[PDB]
DNA sequence: CGTTTTGTCTCGGCTCCCCGACATTCTC
DNA sequence: AGACAAAACG
């Protein structure tokens, strides 16, 4: 009879909901509720998640975290270098004096920026290595370049000199820190590729293109030759860009089995491709036959203008740096005794590893060379273990009792599919599933070739020896051939055939000098474990050699065979090893099968089943299936399902169906939901908010009472993912426990389709209601445009229908410009009974009569459907006109964070490494505190600075975007002069003047545009801006960094009122909010400087009510008599800046037309949002607005007698 | 160089002459124009009217005299209650003492002079209590 | 003061866990 | 590409 129907419409970031109490048989009913919950998301996210471009906050956070981690580890390396050098007594005294070595080890003393080589005496900085500088000047004079060079270039001269000459120890420390600065490229795995691995960057010229007579696509493809005598692998069509062209490729050569190079080709662009640039630099350095340091030094001797960092050497293999540093250290160890003092080596080891005796002892066998390169500078940590994240077996658990007196379950991790046990399991499964067919008559020819256990033993024996099987091999096995038979699987497909043992046996065969019985099952498992667990080159070789020693095998060809074993692919099975070991005995047959190999419980179950006795753990379906398993010997060659049931007693996964009896179950489900559990964050957010809204509706309209919701309908309108998961989760609320309702989804869940929704909407006139609702916006747009193209008269209905001109019809849709259409769709869905969906999804009847009954019951006479009840249109209009859109808010600023770090704790007289928690209150800032660009502060006398504003200058590249107006914003005046002169010489056209060719010409001839006075080349210029930028920090040089507020961080907008009545407005910076919330205070100060009391603070997505001009809302309240007029005066905050706060009416989703700088028109002017109301009064919203509070279901909250009473009733 | 505040007990010891040395010390503090919190003034008024039963007229006149010439009242800070709640979790004192400390700190007071507040204790790394009479 | 315009950190390598969609064979 | 935050323009 009476049915509560809940219709849901789910969008990408919107949730429309409707709840109705319908009595369809009597054509009665009424709309109990309607609404829409909105999750704010920028259009960029909506347009990017379709294609996918790092569309995730979590990914961005991880990126920042990785950057920070690299920075911190570099700092740690520097500090350890400082400590070691200070103990070694190498640092200069003035430098060492400013470094803490007692509490903050190795770090610089607070508010200090010491420089190793520049000594500050009475405010004057002097270079430390004068004689080395003189030597470098002598070398430069010999090269005949110039005698005036920066002092810091001496680093490279020392780097060259250290290779074969003695240098001062301070110079060595400078060199070592310089090496620490630049480490180079390196890959953890290594795995030196093809010995040739040519990968040589070469530049070739095309000699000729003999048309190869390869006519393709109505054109004959030409070949290519290179002066070296090489033919391009690929053919060419466009001859213009190939003839006698100097191209550069990255060619790979491999010695083919025939004994010749299989040269490949790959086109690259130097100075644009990472690999090309890197390989070119590596080849250039190698050809010089000298270390990178001296290469840089000589390139600097030849061209004193050379850019080194970022231009000459960007990135190169770490081997270059390691070799140079090893050479330098080895040479200097011959001169400085401190590098040979074992006492000093021990002292440094204790300094670094006072609490790690094991590592101390290990290092005691090494020397300073190893300590400097291998342990300090070039130590790269290995990857973290991901084994903890592996899935868990669905069958085997363990139970244990913790210190809390509870009994909880530990899980068993799945088995790596490379495991021999899994290989055997898979091979047996494939064997059982195999069955042959004859080509001619397609009959089940099997049972004639695999009919006795001997045949199956033969097949298993054959399969073991292989690593893969195919049609031909399997057919040939039985002596059968292709021309008559097939094997029931993909005729041309191959299947895994125990490749693990194969490869192991093949590499064991190549070793020779061993009897052909060494490889036993136990040895096979041991070898697989060795290969799988020791994933490290040095560790792997040591393990190999050790294994070859313990087993009396000559370790000469063994490691050669196994040193290049391909690592196993990362993939795991459904079950663990324990379950597979249990299931194999049942699956095996023949000599591989033996009764004693079945565990005690499974043997007991076997005895029970053969006996036919009664056990509660054995179902009737069992004896139905196990009728044939009369005797123990029938327990052979059992398929997966039979053995699974026998071992564990469940016919696979039977599910639990479940049923929630109240909102408590749903809220528990929500509480225990895990993050990142679904496809992507967007669907997860939508689903979780949908569940929360459903819980709120349940509590409000049914008190969470059991089976309150008679039926739930769902619609979506990529997004398909949330179609089935949500239905499955919500089946727990609308299920029936009588046994009739069984399946993946409850029969009461009735997914719809767009066809039913649209056809109901058109037949039911809800389209007319929507058009009427949205029309006033279209008359407003008409007035704004002073035209009549946004509204079209129609005579069939004798009214204006909204419309848009063709030029503004790119992607316009009348529905998406609001938030209430979601609720309209929800309402439409909620009244669509199962009959409607069946009728409109299977309208094909095969006979008019059988579906005529549904036609009559649901369609007026087939023209239109009957309304759910007489006043449906009126009710829908009245409800839709009174829907407040509820917006989710994210106002996180600070949140507590927990830090656990490794540390040596002293317990029971022993030092043991464990994770200690960080003490004190450590907050985590949950917003970006500032934009990334950092600008310096400048004072230009020739520009006026109004009080409260400052000038900040940042470097910019000189390009075509520099006109006279822009050229007027450069801090330097000589640059302004030269740029103006150059631009004038170029007809005042920046496109021509400041093109790369123009810039090159200008740098060549800077004399002619600077009165003939010389001038350094110009590549970047500091442009200034006048504004309000705050310092990044307050320590060190951070006071010299000025930044702007990050996007979407003006979250608070304070409104105060003085005794008189006038209002004051302010925007609180995120920083001030951070301190205020850290102190336990409110985000917004409760009083301004003038002492005006704080009326309230506004944040984005907050809802305010703007009273009419005549209305005097001072103590109004009474927020229950909300009619269309009142709701029509509800606005939502969008953005804030200074004293400006922008608003958009709550029911507006997308503008009819946005703003374009050319036409200069928009629904809400240039900002796509207004500081004033859209109505003709056009009143300042902030001048008379009053904040309101709405819940998830869009009901306003206002203090009441009961509310006040409860406020301190809770405390009573 | 350091803003200095006082509690009721300082002015009471000034007002009391049973203890010549302590009265002298308290008067010595007052020669430095120390800051003070309005709640100190109100509590002083209450104690004056209850323990000493002094006339309302005389107490008001002395309050006006001291606030005009010797000490400086501190404007009540609207963030006193929120901060006091913040201080309560980490600090277990009388809510009156917590309020006094809250207002003193909110006014950048660097030293608070009092006895019954566990002398030498630092409140949120911003204000160290000093016991002067020792 | 009210409105529009403008600028906004960017690029490389590699490995190891998880989920889902679609196909194929088999079983219940 | 998008939309905020603020300079910049009247
Ligand atoms: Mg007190």
């Amino acid at each position: 009879m009476i049915k509560n129907i809940l219709g849901l419409a789910l969008g990408t970031n919107s949730i429309g909901w409707a709840l109705v109490k319908q009595d369809f048989e009597n054509k009665q009913g009424e709309i109990l509720g309607m609404g829409s919950r909105i999750i704010p998301m920028s259009q960029d996210i909506l347009g990017d998640f379709g294609k996918g471009n790092s569309v995730s906050q979590t990914a961005e956070r991880t990126k920042y975290r990785s950057v920070r981690r690299l920075r911190e580890r570099f700092l740690l390396r520097r500090e350890r270098l400082h400590r070691v050098l200070y103990i070694l007594n190498f640092l200069p005294e003035h430098y060492a004096s400013q470094i803490d070595f007692e509490k903050r080890l190795g770090k610089f003393k607070v508010e200090t920026e010491p420089k190793l080589v520049w000594k500050n005496t009475d405010g004057q900085f002097s270079f430390l290595f004068q004689n080395s500088f003189n030597e470098m000047l002598e070398d430069f004079k010999a090269a005949g370049q110039e005698l005036k060079i920066p002092y810091d270039w001496t680093i490279y001269h020392l780097r060259k000199k250290a290779i074969s000459q003695k240098i001062e120890k301070e110079e060595l420390a400078w060199i070592l820190l310089n090496f620490n600065h630049k480490r180079g490229y390196y890959q953890l795995r290594g795995e030196d590729f093809e010995e040739e691995k040519d990968k040589t960057f070469v530049r070739l010229k095309v000699d000729r293109i003999v048309d190869s007579g390869e006519n393709v696509k109505g054109k004959i493809l030409y070949d290519v030759y290179f002066e070296n005598g090489w033919k391009y692998d690929k053919q060419v069509v466009k001859t213009e860009d190939w003839v006698d062209r100097t191209k550069e490729f990255i060619v790979s050569e491999s010695i083919l089995k025939n004994g010749e190079t299989k040269r490949t080709f790959k086109a690259v662009d130097s100075e644009k491709d990472w690999i090309a640039i890197k390989t070119k630099t590596e080849q250039e350095i190698e050809h010089s036959h000298k270390t990178v340091g001296t290469y840089i030094y000589e390139t600097l001797l030849q061209n004193p203008k050379q850019k080194i960092k970022g231009k000459l050497v960007r990135t190169i293999e770490r081997k270059f740096y390691k070799e140079e540093l090893r050479q330098i250290l080895e040479k200097q160890k011959e001169f400085h005794q401190e590098l040979q003092s074992d006492d000093l080596y021990n002292d440094c080891i204790r300094e670094l590893y006072r609490n790690n005796e094991v590592h101390q002892l290990t290092l005691r066998k090494k020397d300073f060379v190893h300590l400097f390169m291998e342990d300090i500078i070039f130590y790269q940590r290995p990857l973290r273990s991901q084994k903890s994240s592996v899935s868990n077996c669905t069958l085997e658990f363990r139970k244990y009792k913790g210190e809390n007196g509870a009994e909880h379950t530990q899980y068993l991790k799945a088995i790596p599919k490379s495991n021999p046990y899994y290989q055997e399991f898979r091979l047996w499964q494939w064997i059982f599933n195999l069955n042959l067919y004859t080509k001619d008559n397609d009959e089940n020819v099997t049972k004639v070739f695999l009919n006795t256990t001997q045949d199956f033993e033969n097949l298993f024996e054959f399969l073991n020896t292989r690593k893969e099987v195919d049609q031909k091999a399997l057919l040939k096995h039985f002596k059968l051939n292709e021309k008559t038979h097939r094997w029931n699987f993909v005729e041309d497909k191959k299947y895994p055939c125990n490749e693990t043992k194969t490869m192991i046996s093949s590499r064991l065969d190549k070793v020779e000098n061993i009897s052909d019985d060494f490889l036993t099952r136990d040895i096979e498992q041991k070898i697989w474990h060795i290969i799988y667990s020791v994933n490290d080159k040095v560790e792997y070789e040591k393990a190999l050699k050790s294994f070859a020693r313990k087993h009396h095998l000559d370790e000469s060809s063994f490691f050669e065979a196994f040193r290049k074993f391909p690592p196993f692919k990362s993939e795991y099975g459904s079950f663990s090893e324990k379950a597979i070991k249990k299931l194999l005995p049942l699956m095996r047959l023949g000599k591989y099968w033996n009764y004693a190999e079945i565990d005690k419980y499974s043997r007991e179950r076997i005895q029970k089943i053969i006996t036919g006795e009664y056990d509660e753990n054995i179902k009737d379906k069992v004896r139905e299936k196990s009728v044939h398993l009369t005797i123990e010997n029938d327990f052979q060659g059992l398929q997966l399902w039979l053995a699974q049931y026998i071992v564990y007693g469940r016919h696979s996964e039977a599910s639990m169906i479940g049923k929630w009896n109240s909102a408590n179950d749903l809220e528990v489900f929500l509480k225990d939901f895990k993050q990142h559990s679904l496809r992507n964050p967007i669907v997860e957010q939508v689903i979780t908010e949908t569940l929360r809204v459903v819980k709120d509706i349940w509590l409000k309209y049914g008190n969470g009472t059991k089976d309150f919701f008679n039926e739930i309908h769902i619609e979506l309108g990529d997004t398909r993912y949330i179609s089935k998961y949500i239905s499955g989760i919500l089946s727990n609320i609308v299920r029936v426990e009588d046994g009739s309702d069984e399946g993946v989804n409850s029969k009461n869940i009735v997914p719809g389709n767009g066809k039913i929704t649209t056809q109901l909407k058109q037949d039911w006139g809800l389209n007319d209601v929507w058009n009427d609702l949205i029309l006033p916006r279209f008359e407003r747009m008409n007035q704004l445009t002073n035209s009549k193209d946004f509204t079209a008269w129609n005579e069939n209905h004798q009214k204006f229908l909204p419309t848009v001109p063709i030029e503004f019809s790119k992607g316009f849709s009348k529905k998406r410009i609001d938030h209430r259409h979601h609720a309209l769709d929800a309402l439409v869905i909620a009244c669509a009974t199962t009959d409607h969906v069946n009728l409109l999804n299977n309208q094909s009847a095969k006979s008019d009569t059988k579906r005529y009954d549904l036609k009559k019951k649901l369609m007026k006479f087939p023209k239109q459907f009957l309304k759910p009840w007489e006043k449906f249109t009126v009710d829908a209009k009245h409800n839709l006109e009174s829907i407040i859109v509820s917006f989710k808010q994210n106002l996180r600023v600070i949140n507590k964070a927990t830090n656990y770090y490794e540390k040596y704790v002293e317990k029971d007289g022993t030092k043991n490494k464990e994770r200690v928690e960080q003490a004190g209150t450590n907050w985590a800032i949950r917003k970006p505190m500032h934009k990334d660009t950092v600008s310096g502060k400048v004072d230009l006398p020739w520009v006026k600075v109004p009080k409260g504003k400052i000038l900040t200058a940042t470097r910019k590249s000189l390009d075509s975007s520099f006109d006279l107006k822009s050229i007027g914003s450069i801090t330097d005046t000589g640059i302004q002069k030269i740029l103006k002169n150059y631009l004038a010489f170029k007809d005042g056209n920046p496109e021509l003047a400041f093109s790369p060719e123009g810039i090159d010409d200008l740098n060549k001839n800077i004399e002619k545009y600077n009165d003939g006075k010389p001038h350094q080349p110009i590549n970047k210029v500091r442009v200034f801006e006048l504004g309000s930028k705050f310092q990044v920090g307050q320590t060190g040089n951070k006071k010299g960094k000025y930044v702007e507020a990050a996007k979407g961080t003006n979250l608070f907008f304070a409104v105060y009122e003085d005794e008189k009545g006038k209002r004051s407005y302010e925007t609180i910076p995120l920083n001030e909010v951070i301190e205020r919330q850290k102190q336990g205070l409110t985000s917004v100060p409760l009083e301004n400087e003038k002492g005006s009391r704080l009326l309230f603070d506004l944040s984005p997505n907050d809802l305010v009510y703007v009273p009419e001009i005549d209305e005097n809302i001072d103590s109004n309240f009474v927020f229950s008599n909300l009619n269309k007029e009142k709701i029509s005066r509800i606005y939502k905050v969008e953005k804030t800046s200074g004293t400006e706060c922008y608003f958009v009416r709550q029911d507006i989703a997308y503008l009819i037309k946005q703003y374009d700088a050319k036409t200069k028109i928009g629904e809400l002017e240039s900002q796509n949002k207004l500081q004033v109301t859209m109505t003709d009064d056009r009143i300042r919203i902030t001048d008379t607005c009053v904040k309101i509070n709405c819940d998830r279901l869009g009901n306003i909250n206002f203090i009441t007698k009961e509310k006040i009473k409860q406020i301190f009733n809770e405390f009573r | 160089l350091d803003k200095i505040a006082i509690d009721t007990n300082i002015l009471l010891y000034a007002y009391d002459n049973r203890d010549l040395d302590k009265q002298d010390r308290a008067v010595e503090i007052l020669l430095k124009k120390p800051f003070v919190t309005q709640l100190v003034v109100f509590e002083f008024i209450k104690v004056l009217e209850r323990r000493f039963k002094m006339d309302k007229k005389e107490i008001t006149k002395l309050t006006i005299k001291l606030l005009k010439e010797v000490i400086i009242p501190l404007s009540l800070h609207r963030d006193i209650y929120n901060y006091s709640q913040f201080l309560l979790q980490r600090y277990n004192f009388g809510l009156s003492d917590i309020l006094v400390l809250s207002d003193s700190i909110l006014n950048n007071c660097t030293i608070l002079l009092s006895e019954d507040m566990c002398n030498g204790m630092i409140v949120d790394k911003k204000l160290k209590i000093v016991n002067p009479f020792l």
